[PDB]
RNA sequence: UUAUUGGAGGUAGAGCACUGUUUGGACGAGCGAAUUCAGACAAACUCCGAAUGCCAAUUAAUU
RNA sequence: AUAUGUUAAGUGGAAAAGGAUGUGGCGUUGCCACA
RNA sequence: CUGGGGCGGUCGCCUCCUAAAAGGUAACGGAGGCGCUCAAAGGUUCCCUCAGAAUGGUUGGAAAUCAUUCAUAGAGUGUAA
RNA sequence: CUGGUGACUAUAGCAAGGAGGUCACACCUGUUCCCAUGCCGAACACAGAAGUUAAGCUCCUUAGCGACGAUGGUAGUCCAACUUACGUUCCGCUAGAGUAGAACGUUCCAG
């Protein structure tokens, strides 16, 4: 249920974000407290699950850094043309 | 003296813009060769060609 | 089966004449436009059809004069 | 109510385009009051003052007086001939007219 | 028949007709929504057939909301008549749909008896539709 | 012709702060278009705004 | 020619709204029976 | 001149859009104006600040005038934009 | 800090709760005089007792409204292949959101 979460670096071009959103991961900055808006990835079908248990105002017992933190989804992108999202905001408490 | 770039496709049916950077280089007949050192200028000219120069 | 329309006017070139950090000379033209939409910094004058020209020598530089507005001024060599 | 002070900058603005710097320098200016009358002569691009001088009898016409012939001694201690004045917003009439003339006498044309 | 009171210029350029839409992807206002995947124009003709045969499988149950609206004119020369010669002439009200904008919204009613109202209101509008819902 | 720097100019896109158009609520001002909360439209709407192109420097390589 | 899948229409080697247990690939989910 | 000619329309000048953020750019493409006025409606030095909404007042809505308060211009600028 | 006078995209403004004082800026008394209202010494400008810091001014505190705003993703797009709607690469909005933010300040005066 905790969000197992990998991290990319350097600038990631335009094909690979299409061959991420095809490979079944999702995008995500976490911007919080002292976190310096690192850029991290999540899986797509393991972030359904876990929000339909805590709900959508509810803390996520994140992975990020190879550590734990807290953190809610503040605001994420919708295409409604495939019922699916496509970028996810952290915002860590 | 580092940077070698030859000539593969043909200039024919390319934009009049794209003719005047190949003059600039120093390539005149297909399949010439020239030989530059690579410098910030050089390379910029080469990245505007790239589809019809190739560079060992 | 006619129409009323058809007519139009002779296009005024409006617009900079010089660009920016260039020498100019002491009567030349750097703007022509409609109103007041670059206003005279130092040494350049305006004209009686909102004409901005050069009083002096020197290049020729564009400025922002507070929020919303800009302006025009030209320095001397050296 | 209406305050005089504020609604005087104003008046200074629209005066403080035509002679600071493009009509002549330095700038004499005047800052007047209901107890005591100033002066100063400033410059316009350095941005810095040169001299200062100020009143501080009847309610500040002599004494008004009195400042145009101490700033034009300390106008000629350094050496200045050609000056601009500015009203500084108020109407050239009264005490303001009083120190203009006796800086004019004192061997410092405007 | 929906169309503006009053325009302030009576002949009008074609829209572009080419690209995605702006805005109206969700559904607000009621329940079950229609999508579009498919671009087209919507005469104002279209959507008083469309409302009718919607609403009237639904006697009194809910609510229809129409999202879009016939801003723009289309013209039409008269008939034999050579090119040129002017412009033609106004003959009714168009709007523009792009894949993603919802047509019409239901709500009110259950979700087995609003697949059946938005299916009629289907097949009386020349694009592809696909019924939607409100987002988590 | 490229590299670097500077500037002029409101198209694409987007947006509703202006003019015009427009759907459903709340609320006495006549009670969605004089105020209020949400959602939309524009060649002759704009609080905003690219990619390119253009004028320059007398700034560096290649020709 | 080599490796690995798809397609039975002669598709390739002419056309849309719409209709359908044609056949693959990855998922969702309730009864663990339908006959 | 002319989406063949005749008939109808149009012919010079000014402003915006079409025009693809420099300038320029067509069609019997989409919208308006001009063939003048001012003796102060020019020059110069001083001094002022709007249209609207709202509580009353001789009461026509509290905006035919008169007062207070809000008011980045929703007014004005001889005449189109 | 008390004033005077400039230069700087409201990170300078609006809005509120508090502390201020007769040396300095003001509030205030009067029309003899210099000058003044298409009527009014209210505002312009002379002459100035006492009294109040109530208001302007100056200062502290607060993020209610305005103004400044990255990172990421999206839209659009130069060039280049397929080709007419999809790949690749470069540049890269608007909106929105985590934050800035209750100003800086050069030179001359009086404590």
């Amino acid at each position: 249920a905790s969000l197992k979460s990998i991290i990319r670096q350097g600038k990631q071009t335009r094909s690979d974000l299409k061959q991420l959103r095809k490979s079944g991961k999702v995008p995500a900055v976490v911007y919080g407290y002292g976190t310096k808006n690192v850029s991290v990835k999540v899986d797509e079908v393991e972030f359904i699950k876990v929000i339909r248990e805590v709900g959508r105002n509810g803390v996520i017992e994140l992975g990020v850094g190879s550590k734990t933190i807290k953190v809610m989804v503040a605001d994420y992108q919708f295409d409604p043309l495939k019922n699916q999202i496509t970028h996810i905001d952290f915002l860590a408490i | 003296a580092k940077l070698q770039i030859t000539l593969t496709r043909s200039v024919i049916g390319r934009p009049e813009t794209q003719r005047k950077t190949v003059e600039a280089l120093g390539l005149k007949k297909t399949n010439s060769s020239v030989v530059v050192e690579d410098n910030p200028a050089i390379r910029g000219q080469i990245n505007k060609v790239k589809h019809l120069v190739t560079v060992e | 089966s006619s129409t009323k329309n058809g007519r139009d006017s002779e296009s005024k070139r409006l617009g900079a004449k010089r660009a920016d950090g260039q020498f100019v000379t002491g009567g030349s033209i750097l703007y022509r436009q409609r109103g007041t939409k670059i206003y005279p910094g130092e040494n350049v004058g305006r004209g009686g059809d909102d004409t901005l020209f050069a009083k002096i020598d020197g290049v020729v530089k564009f400025e922002r004069k507070g929020r919303d507005k800009k302006q025009v001024s030209v320095y001397a060599v050296a | 109510k209406i305050d005089k002070n504020k609604v005087r900058l104003k008046r200074h603005a629209r005066v403080r385009t035509n002679l600071s710097g493009t009509a002549e320098k330095p700038r004499l200016n005047v800052y007047r009051s209901n107890k005591h009358i100033y002066a100063q002569i400033i410059d316009d691009n350095k941005g810095v003052t040169l001299a200062q001088a100020s009143s501080k009898t009847a309610t500040k016409v002599e004494l008004a007086t009195k400042v145009g012939e101490a700033i034009a001694k300390k106008a000629a201690d350094k050496g200045i001939k050609e000056i601009v004045f500015d009203r500084g917003g108020y109407l050239y009439h009264g005490r303001v007219k009083a120190l203009a003339e006796a800086a004019r006498e004192s061997g410092l044309e405007f | 028949m929906l169309l503006p009171k009053r325009v302030k210029y009576r002949r009008q350029h074609r829209p572009k007709t080419t690209g995605r839409s702006k805005g109206g992807n969700y559904v607000t206002f009621g329940e079950f929504g229609l999508q579009a995947t498919t671009t087209s124009w919507i005469t104002s003709r279209q959507i008083e057939s469309a409302r009718i045969a919607m609403t009237r499988y639904m006697k009194r149950g809910g609510k229809v909301w129409i999202k879009i609206f016939p801003h723009t004119p289309y013209t039409k020369k008269p008939l034999e008549v050579r090119m040129g010669a002017g412009k033609g002439a106004v003959e009714g009200w168009i709007a523009v749909v792009k894949p993603g904008r919802i047509l019409f919204e239901v709500a009110g009613v259950s979700e087995e008896v609003a697949r059946e109202a938005l299916r009629l209101a289907s097949h009386k509008l020349p694009v592809k539709t696909k019924f939607v819902k409100r987002e988590e």
